[PDB]
RNA sequence: ACGGCUUUUCCGGAGUGUAAAAAGCUCCGGGAAUAAGGGCUGGGCAAGGCCGGUGGCAGCCGCCGCGGUAAUACCGGCGGCCCGAGUGGUGGCCACUAUUAUUGGGCCUAAAGCGGCCGUAGCCGGGCCCGUAAGUCCCUGGCGAAAUCCCACGGCUCAACCGUGGG
């Protein structure tokens, strides 16, 4: 049954742009899905997006751009200390400063580049590159 | 660098070619190698190559992997011919992979060569490991991966100085497109040197898949071609 | 197929009782925490032995050879055990004779047991009366007690 | 052979004074007790028979040895508080 | 457990017949004129270390990767193997060549006091070289930078004195 | 094969060193004089298409594999290759092995899906709003002995070893 709405996001995103689509219906919409979202899109990922309602969770209407390789979910969702970056970056990501690594961190949800800046730390949820 | 540039001078007069490119390249329109690419043509003229790249036919930028006779029976015996594997590239960012069959072995070999210029393509380098940070077209630009037959490659950026690690029949493939260090992860059967040499070419090609931004070119290097020869 | 069984958060404890579970199905492992290859073993945990000759013999080679291979039955100090053992080089049988204090090694094959045509011989003598065999093979060096 | 005297330090507890000094001597053997006892109290015109050398050695392909040496104004102090071996290696008793 | 063992401070080669390698080493030797090949992986693992260690000062921040970092430079040009203004990305470019000529032997031949760097290694070994007013008999001593010009005959060896009849053949050579 | 040279090492001799000795170190007299073995030589794997023995016998062989009267593979001689005061043999653990797989393996036909379905503990669980602060994150006090590990500098001829500082 139904037990990730942000999996199920970013797997249809990425099987429907690698085929050519322009357009997709994420159909289960938290509000944790449009913060990932919103700097998925901050960074040159995708479109624009906007929510319509239908008195049952509403959609995510998301035109794509033909720009990503792969994205995923991180699913165990491991902690991650605030000087111990690079070690998950070298398992996710194919060089020094490619993607984003999307962090959960206690002020938002931000990529790991805005989070050693401040130097804090969180729980990993997604990735894209 | 001269006797492999009036090399060309001296083929461009006794080859009348038959297909198009032919033509074209025959009447100095097309002048430069980086230019029957990206374009969607067909190459059938091994005449083509050593026009633009003479140097591709130098003996040290040549390469002859593995040679091995093959069978079929008969109700008269058994019937033996043998197969070639070749590479050939200038070793600075083309390379091109053959094979060839025939029943003895200088003529296999020159089928080989042959087949190996028909294939050719180009490449990305650039410098993307963690260690090393500057900006110079030793290696790889990014971990890439390719695969043929029952065999995983995947091909890893590393610093400068460390040399090439990887299988046998890696290295000469990956010295004569250029690139010098690199490290490496495979899997299946890295015994049968024809798949293991066409998972390295396939990622070689893939190499040129990935999506980049205009800036991100700007941080590794990523150089197309030649770069300054 | 699924994916794989025990991928969650707060699932330690049947993850490392299903790898501590199938490890057994190993054999180099249960080999060795058993103590498997001791208490079935005639020289004990050791690299060489020392015996005393019975009497010498001859050996068949296998099928798609031909030849006798010479060897000798030695009896042990330490157990009391028989085992047979082979002597290596072109004339050693001509020196060993009854009654000779003998020292014992392995051969050296594929998991520590026997190797090329001799099928069941796991053993080789090296030295006779404190007189390397190799030595005394190609001359070079007198043999003691006779 | 030359000498140079690198530290003179006093003492005011035990009673004596310690004497650094170091011998240059290029194409010598290392010179003896009695004569670098006798440019010391020639030198610093001490008692010479209150005065003991401790050590002189010399280090590995150097042509320049190292002394250490010591002086007491009493006689009885010195032949109280210094051990035995050093004053017969150094022939004062016997 | 255990207490401290001392442990070797080179490494073999991982496959000891790899013959692109041999006959890339036999250069080195007979250009140099080593005693055996442990004295040559010895310079290689020199070198090796200075590698990983410039290695892994480039993907690291904080307060003491800082105070390390210019310790590198330090030393690596304080020992000669680096110009007065290079930055840290150089210590990658380094060749083995480059260590090799610091060697005492090399030094005491690059400047005319010997005819022939197998003759040199007599010289050395027999106490007549003197690095900065102290005999040295290791031919293998890596020279420093702020005494490479203090090297001369020993202050009472045969050689220093201009009438030696082998001290002549020296400078026969140097036209 | 002729000419010259040196004395690290080697014999005697003097200082020094040491609780007394001995080693060591500085100076003298002689002398190129006193000082290279071990394993491989068919492929994996660097190195011979040479000579004489042996005749499915003797032997070799970590695995594949040689020997049947024309042996590059066994036994010698002559050549050559790798390490070198070392070099080979037999046992044990790690890597090799993604043949124990959290990173990171498999399950139609190759080893492997319970004959089928209900269900207890346990692992996994939809959307929105308001509190709490156990998990998780950052700052700061008290702890996790010395030796051991990495780095710079200094002392024994450099170095092994020892010291003062930073982790
Ligand atoms: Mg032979
Ligand atoms: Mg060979
Ligand atoms: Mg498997
Ligand atoms: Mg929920
Ligand atoms: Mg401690
Ligand atoms: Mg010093
Ligand atoms: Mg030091
Ligand atoms: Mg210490
Ligand atoms: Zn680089």
């Amino acid at each position: 049954t139904l037990l990730d709405p942000l999996a199920n996001a970013l797997s249809h995103i990425t099987n429907s742009e690698r085929v050519g689509k322009r357009e997709v219906y994420i159909k289960p919409a938290s509000k944790l899905i449009g913060e990932v979202l919103r700097v998925m899109q901050k960074y040159g990922y995708i479109g624009e997006f906007e929510f319509i309602d239908d008195g049952r969770a509403g959609v995510y209407r998301v035109q794509l751009l033909g720009k990503i390789n792969k994205a995923g979910a991180i699913k165990p969702r491991f902690p991650v200390k605030a000087r111990d970056y690079e070690r998950w970056e070298k398992r996710f990501l194919p060089a020094f400063e490619f993607g984003i690594l999307i962090v959960s961190t206690s002020q938002g949800v931000m990529s790991h580049k805005e989070a050693r800046e401040k130097g804090i730390g969180g729980r990993l949820i997604a990735y894209v590159y | 660098s001269q006797e492999w540039k009036e090399y060309a001078k001296r083929v461009l007069d006794e080859w009348q070619p038959k297909t198009k490119l032919g033509m074209l390249v025959k009447e100095g329109q097309i002048t430069d190698i980086h230019e029957i690419f990206r374009k969607g043509y067909q190459i059938k003229e091994p005449e083509i190559i050593d026009v633009l790249l003479p140097e591709v036919n130098a003996r040290e930028n040549q390469e002859i992997l593995d040679i091995a006779l093959t069978v079929r029976m008969t109700d008269s015996g058994r019937r033996v011919r043998f197969r070639v594997l070749a590479a050939v590239g200038n070793r600075d960012g083309y390379v091109g992979l053959g094979i060839g069959h025939g029943r003895e072995v200088g003529i296999a070999i020159r089928k080989a060569i042959n087949y190996a210029k028909l294939n050719i393509i180009e490449i990305k380098r650039g410098c993307g490991s963690w260690e090393c940070r500057c900006r110079r077209p030793h290696s790889v630009p990014f971990t890439v991966e390719g695969k043929e037959g029952s065999v995983r490659v995947k091909l890893i950026p590393g610093p400068r100085g460390l040399g090439l690690v990887i299988g046998d029949v890696g290295k000469k493939i990956l010295r004569l497109a250029g690139i010098q260090d690199v490290w490496s992860q495979t899997l299946g059967e890295t015994r049968t040197t024809v798949n293991f040499a066409k998972a390295v070419f396939n990622a070689l090609y893939n190499t040129n898949k990935v999506v980049v931004t205009p800036e991100m070119i700007e941080r590794y290097g990523i150089v197309v071609g030649r770069a300054m020869p | 197929p699924g994916k794989k069984a025990p991928n969650g958060e707060f699932a330690g404890r049947k993850l490392k009782l299903k790898r501590k579970k199938f490890r057994w199905s190993d054999i180099r492992y249960k080999r060795r925490v058993l103590r498997l290859k001791e208490k079935s073993d005639p020289l004990e945990g050791a690299p060489q032995a020392r015996g005393i000759v019975l009497e010498k013999i001859a050996v068949e080679a296998k099928q798609p050879n031909s030849g006798m291979r010479k060897a000798v039955r030695v009896q042990l100090i330490k157990n009391g055990k028989v085992v047979t053992a082979f002597c290596p080089g072109d004339g050693a049988i001509k020196f060993i004779d009854e009654h000779d204090e003998v020292i014992i090694e392995g051969i050296g094959g594929p998991k520590g047991g026997s190797m090329g045509d001799i099928p069941g011989i796991r053993y080789k003598v090296v030295k006779v009366n404190r007189v390397s065999l190799k030595e005394l093979v190609k001359g070079r060096k007198e043999k003691p007690r006779r | 052979m030359e000498i140079k005297i690198t530290e003179v330090k006093e003492n005011k507890l035990i009673g004596r004074k310690e004497i650094y000094f170091e011998i240059y001597h290029p194409g010598e053997p290392t010179p003896s007790r009695k004569d670098v006892k006798g440019k010391l109290v020639a030198m610093l015109d001490l008692n010479p028979e209150t005065t003991v050398i401790q050590y002189i050695r010399s280090y590995f392909g150097s042509y320049k040895s190292k002394g250490y040496a010591k002086y007491y104004y009493d006689k009885d102090r010195m032949l109280y508080i210094e051990p035995e071996y050093i004053l017969i290696r150094d022939g004062i008793i016997e | 457990g255990d207490p401290k063992r001392q442990r070797k401070k080179y490494e073999t080669p991982p496959h000891p017949w790899i013959k692109e390698r041999l006959d890339r080493e036999r250069v080195l030797m007979d250009k140099y004129e080593l005693k055996n090949k442990k004295e040559l992986w010895k310079h290689e693992t020199q070198l090796k270390n200075f590698r990983r260690r410039a290695r892994r000062l480039l993907a690291a921040r904080g307060k003491q990767a800082e105070i390390e970092r210019e310790q590198l430079l330090a030393r690596l040009k304080r020992l000669g193997l680096l110009p007065e203004d290079a930055v840290l990305d150089d210590v990658l470019s380094l060749t083995i060549e480059d260590i090799l000529e610091r060697r005492l032997q090399t030094i005491v031949y690059k400047k005319g006091l010997a005819r022939t760097m197998r003759q040199a290694r007599q010289l050395i070994v027999h106490g007549h070289i003197e690095v900065n007013g102290q005999i040295i008999r290791s031919p293998s001593y890596l020279v420093l930078k702020e005494e490479e010009d203090t090297i001369t005959y020993a202050r009472t060896s045969p050689f220093a004195n201009p009438q030696h009849p082998e001290r002549m053949m020296i400078e026969k050579a140097k036209q």
